[PDB]
């Protein structure tokens, strides 16, 4: 799989409450995290299916 | 808010959440019509909900009114934050009363060491997630510009004010973001971004209200 799906999830310095989904390299599941609003990194998906088909 | 205090129920009264499922952003209401918040907060579907204290429970003073109208500043740039500032017009007029009222917009630009009123239902920890049911405060003041420029090299611009403590330990963080900073009864800040929360030498940066008194005004005239 691609570097991204690795990197740890970004909140970025926008503050924010955004429910943004991330693909976990540890538990090899698609989870959520809190994302600040602006300067996403690419594991930032905003649907669970979307998440699962680019990274899983 | 990290290291403030409960605010006193209904103390600050033009305080709104910007609702879409869930609470995501803060903004300020100006008029019985319009509400100021982040640029960054846009979203197509926003419902504001006023009167509000507790996010979690039905207190039975709350007003939720959604937005028809949300304009966001022109030259809004998403990289470099720069006029991170968005009107939102209400599709109804709001009741003004003792738990709903305006916040009067900047006179002048206020000075560096005004004490302000900083306000939002954000994460209550620099590390670690703890969102609050009710509606946290702190007091904080303006910065000095070159502290602020000193703490972020060549990322702020004339229309930003850091608002804060540079040894950190009390910060706006995430879900704060649209909130307002209110010095002497005045709006002159909007929350919106910072590099953690908390943390020193990174106090929070903030959309600096008095260079955008004539946009408000002109905007909320022609919609
Ligand atoms: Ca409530």
């Amino acid at each position: 799989r691609p570097d991204f799906a690795l990197e740890p999830p970004y909140t970025g310095p926008c503050k924010a409450r955004i429910i943004r989904y991330f693909y976990n390299a540890k538990a090899g599941l698609a989870q959520t995290f809190v994302y600040g609003g602006c300067r996403a990194k690419r594991n930032n998906f905003k649907s669970a299916e979307d998440a699962m088909r680019t990274a899983g | 808010i990290v290291g403030g205090y409960t605010c006193q129920e209904n103390s600050v009264p033009y305080q709104v959440s910007l609702n879409s499922g869930y609470h995501f952003c803060g903004g300020s209401l100006i008029n019985d019509q319009w509400v100021v918040s982040a640029a960054h907060c846009y979203k197509s579907r926003i419902q504001v909900r006023l009167g509000e204290h507790n996010i979690n429970v039905l207190e039975g003073n709350e007003q939720f009114v959604n937005a028809a109208k949300i304009i966001k500043h022109p030259n809004f740039d998403r990289k470099t934050l720069n006029n991170d500032i968005m009107l939102i017009k209400l599709s109804s007029p709001v009741k003004l009363n003792a738990r709903v009222a305006t916040v009067a917009l900047p006179s002048s630009c206020a000075p560096a060491g005004t004490q302000c009123l900083i306000s939002g239902w954000g994460n209550t920890l620099s590390s670690g997630v703890n969102e609050p049911d009710l509606l946290q405060c702190l007091d904080a003041p303006l910065l000095p510009q070159a502290d602020c420029e000193a703490s972020y090299p060549g990322k702020i611009t004339d229309n930003m004010v850091c608002v804060g403590f540079l040894e950190g330990g009390k910060d706006s963080c995430q879900g704060d973001a649209g909130g307002p900073v209110v010095c002497n009864g005045e709006l002159q800040g909007i929350v919106s971004w910072g590099y953690g929360c908390a943390l020193p030498d990174n106090p929070g940066v903030y959309t600096k209200v008095c260079n955008y008194v004539d946009w408000i005004q002109d905007t909320i005239a022609a919609n």
